[PDB]
């Protein structure tokens, strides 16, 4: 039951914020009623989860508890109720057992038939809603865009289950997580070098959260500051601690011959010295033995004299040969000369790609004190591909639903007594459509909501509040090739391998290949700063830099001309105007929470009371826990449907 | 605390970043310092080179009985005014008289070998 919680996010042992303001009764009362509720719920959920194919009726929940539990039967359906409400249970695709309420309750209007919007439609409709969706494009699913022809399949936007480790999410496949890379010539990385590297790139990162959170490194010029800003300073002072190690040393070395210097003096001040005493010697030993006393003296004095400092120059003469090898191990222990090489920085630049890729930015715009808010909640488990095309998943949600295509809402008109949405039809702009409704449902791209001369305006103007969480929030890019061929010419053991690119400012261009397809394909991500430079770039060059990458991997004549090819340009396309958000500098996580607050329009007649909110949103950018994913959206739909059947058919 | 083998003072990064290129700055006037003690280490070489040429050749030409001769006695008080209490020159001098057998001598005589007199002469050196 507890590891039914853990696949619905949800702790098995405590009631959340949500269950407290749906049960303020369980949750003040006893422990022991606590530990009821919670039991009731976790079964539930684990018995949905075991056959979600089919929905779970308040019967059969009740049917297949036992215990002391079907003794307490409002509870058990207060729980159910509430499941199915906020989309834990008989959510997706699932076979009806009581069939759909005769007739309808509110209309809701639904902007966009990605999966935010069909998530919700689904759920509404499930609730017995009229539900509509207006969707621009001539077909669902929204940045899940799958390319088919033939045989021929590939997936233009999302491709990957970062994990089924309580994800609500067809043929998945798990990713061989070994990535060979590839310098600008075609010349593989020694293994050698691939792990120092990666390990220079993981260190250099968590160097950043220290730069961030112990020495409160956010600010710095009033501008707040990029992860890029953090990587380069923490990098720098990489550099420069070689270099103040590169002096101590040759400066232990100074000061060390310093003092062979200080004793060589000594040691001639000696020879010399000496060369006196025994020339004085020989002298007084002239004067031959039938001698007096002061000159027997003088030659005795004289030859003490001279073998004491004979010892002393003998005793100066090791101390002289230990400075001298201590000086020759010094002279062949020196320190690194660099930090990264040049082909270092190089592969460093290429796992700074791989960076840019996931969060679909340049790192120089990514929040150093917030780009990673969500990471506590990664799923568990491996990361997968869909094989067969991820547009399975819209199109399956899509069948029953009203879904207008090439209807593009220009217009939305929200006041205390309802909704007019106004779109027109993509294939003749000039004409025109008005859905009257209840609620608008927002699933527009935050691409889209940011376009400088609105795409789309609303009636009256969003707020402040709003506007400005959605002008702060990053919406990043990232662009992918599709490489079809005749023949599997890679190393099909290999899922992707990497293209290490010549500068820093070109690590996105073509940075990174996949084989994750039945067909021969090849899919070249374009990340970072190169995303959005080839979206200005002939498709016949860019399919040509992949060409000439391919080549000098794998050998000038083993790779084909391509039978297809296809090229994503996310920003341009304007029913997106990019991939998805990113937490930019200055920005947190809480303009996600904003970006989901639903307008509650002015009253009508003044002096009226407090209208019912109208305007609702979802959608990846409107998720704080699970921006810039598939589940994510799909999220954020199901707990739309609910806030707005909270409301048009109460609480 | 940094993760092993990052380097980042508080210090260190107010003083990289406090402008513009306070960044490579900082790197180059280490790069610079770095070129000084290379110098003075060619120079230190140099100079220490030229003092073992003149130490060539080192110092290589240059190197009991308890019935004290009058002969002895006298050898003795001369070390004395030239040793005053270093009764290891003294008995090396004399050549044929423990350590101790000076040390006796320095006192049977005292009296009639002036030998207070003898070191307050010695005290100058
Ligand atoms: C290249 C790429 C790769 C990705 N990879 C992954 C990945 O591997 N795994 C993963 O989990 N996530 C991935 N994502 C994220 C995932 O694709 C999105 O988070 C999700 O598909 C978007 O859900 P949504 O319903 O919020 O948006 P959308 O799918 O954008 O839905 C909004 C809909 O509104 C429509 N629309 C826009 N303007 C108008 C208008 N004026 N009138 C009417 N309709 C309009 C759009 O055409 C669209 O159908 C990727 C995204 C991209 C771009
Ligand atoms: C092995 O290959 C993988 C490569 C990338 C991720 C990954 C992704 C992601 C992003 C874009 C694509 C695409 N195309 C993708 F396939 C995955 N997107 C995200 N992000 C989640 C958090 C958000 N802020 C941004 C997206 N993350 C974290 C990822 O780990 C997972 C993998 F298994």
């Amino acid at each position: 039951v507890e590891g039914a919680a853990f696949q619905s996010r949800l702790p098995h042992d405590r009631m959340t914020s949500q269950e407290a303001a749906c049960f303020p009764d369980i949750i003040s009362g006893p422990q022991q009623t606590q530990k009821v509720f919670l039991f009731i719920r976790n079964r539930t959920l684990q018995l949905w989860l075991d056959n979600p194919k089919i929905q779970l009726t308040f019967e059969a929940t009740l049917q297949q508890l036992e215990a002391p539990y079907n003794s307490d039967t409002v509870l058990v359906h207060r729980v159910h109720s509430y499941l199915e409400r906020h989309g834990l249970i008989n959510f997706g695709i699932y076979k009806r057992i009581k069939p759909l309420p005769t007739k309808k309750t509110g209309k809701v209007i639904i902007i966009g038939s990605g999966v935010s919007g069909l998530a919700a439609a689904r759920q509404l409709q499930s609730f017995g809603m009229d539900v509509t969706l207006l969707e621009a494009r001539d077909r669902v699913g929204g940045r899940v865009a799958t390319f088919r022809k033939g045989n021929y399949v590939a997936d233009l936007g999302a491709m990957v289950v970062t994990g089924l480790g309580g994800n609500p999410m067809m043929e998945l496949a798990k990713i061989k997580q070994k990535c060979p890379l590839y310098e600008a010539n075609g010349q593989a990385v020694p293994k050698e070098k691939d792990e120092m590297v990666e390990q220079e790139f993981n260190r250099l990162l968590e160097a950043t959260s220290y730069l961030s959170h112990q020495l409160d490194f956010n600010v710095l010029n009033n501008k707040p500051v990029s992860l890029g800003q953090a990587l380069e300073v923490v990098i720098q002072l990489q550099e420069k601690h070689v270099k103040d190690e590169q002096i101590e040393h040759w400066k232990k070395i100074v000061k060390t011959q310093e003092e062979l210097k200080e004793l060589l003096n000594k040691m001639v001040n000696l020879k010399e010295k000496i060369k006196e005493l025994h020339q004085q010697y020989k002298e007084a030993s002239e004067v031959k033995p039938p001698r007096d006393i002061t000159a027997e003296f003088l030659v005795k004095s004289k030859h003490r004299d001279l073998t004491a400092l004979c010892k002393e120059y003998d005793e100066l003469a090791e101390t002289q040969g230990k400075l001298e090898e201590k000086l020759q191990e010094l002279e062949a222990n020196p320190p690194s000369d660099v930090y990264l090489s040049s082909r270092d920085r190089q592969i460093l630049d290429w796992h700074f790609a791989n960076l840019e890729f996931a969060n679909a930015t340049p790192l120089s715009t990514l929040s150093l004190k917030h780009w990673d808010q969500d990471d506590d909640f990664e799923f568990t488990g491996s990361h997968l591909t869909v094989r067969n095309g991820y547009s399975c998943v819209p199109v399956a949600l899509a069948e029953g639903l009203d879904i207008k295509l090439n209807t593009a809402v220009r217009q939305v008109r929200y006041t205390a007594s309802g909704c007019e949405v106004i779109a027109v039809n993509t294939r003749s702009t000039s004409q025109t459509f008005i859905y009257k409704c209840d609620a608008v449902l927002c699933t527009l791209p935050l691409g889209v909501l940011k376009q400088q001369p609105p795409a789309v305006q609303f009636v009256p103007p969003l707020p402040e509040w709003k506007t400005s969480a959605v002008q702060r929030m990053g919406f990043g890019n990232l662009n992918k090739v599709v490489l079809c061929f005749d023949r599997v010419f890679w190393d099909p053991s290999v899922n992707l391998f990497g293209h290490v690119g010549s500068t820093t400012a070109s690590r996105g261009e073509l940075f990174l290949f996949w084989n994750l397809y039945k067909a021969p394909i090849l899919l070249a991500l374009v990340a970072g700063e190169a995303a959005g430079i080839m979206e200005n770039i002939s498709d016949d060059v860019i399919v040509g830099r992949c060409l000439a990458i391919l080549k000098g991997i794998f050998g000038s004549s083993a790779v084909p001309q391509p039978k297809e090819t296809v090229v994503s340009r996310w920003r341009a396309d304007p029913w997106a105007r990019g991939s998805y958000s990113y937490v930019a500098a200055g920005s947190s996580g809480n303009d996600y929470d904003l970006m989901a607050q639903p307008i509650t329009p002015g009253p009508s007649i003044p002096g009226a009371p407090q209208p019912i909110p109208r305007l609702f949103f979802a959608g990846e950018h409107t998720i704080r826990n699970y921006p810039a994913t598939v589940h994510g959206a799909l999220l954020s739909g199901l707990r739309e449907a609910g806030r707005i059947a909270d409301q048009f058919l109460g609480a | 605390k940094p993760p092993k083998g990052m380097f980042l003072s508080q210090e260190d990064v107010e003083a990289v970043s406090a402008n513009a290129t306070a960044a490579t700055t900082v790197l180059r006037q280490l790069d610079m310092e770095l070129v000084s003690v290379k110098r003075q280490i060619q120079n230190i070489k140099q100079t220490n080179s030229a003092l073992k040429e003149k130490l060539d050749g080192g110092i290589e030409p240059y190197r009991c009985n308890a019935r004290w001769t009058t002969e002895e006695q006298l050898l003795a008080v001369q070390a004395i005014r030239k040793y005053g209490r270093d009764f290891q020159a003294i008995s090396d001098v004399i050549g044929n008289k423990s350590v101790v057998q000076v040390k006796n001598f320095f006192v049977n005589y005292r009296r009639r070998f002036n030998i207070d007199e003898v070191l307050q002469e010695w005290e100058a050196e």
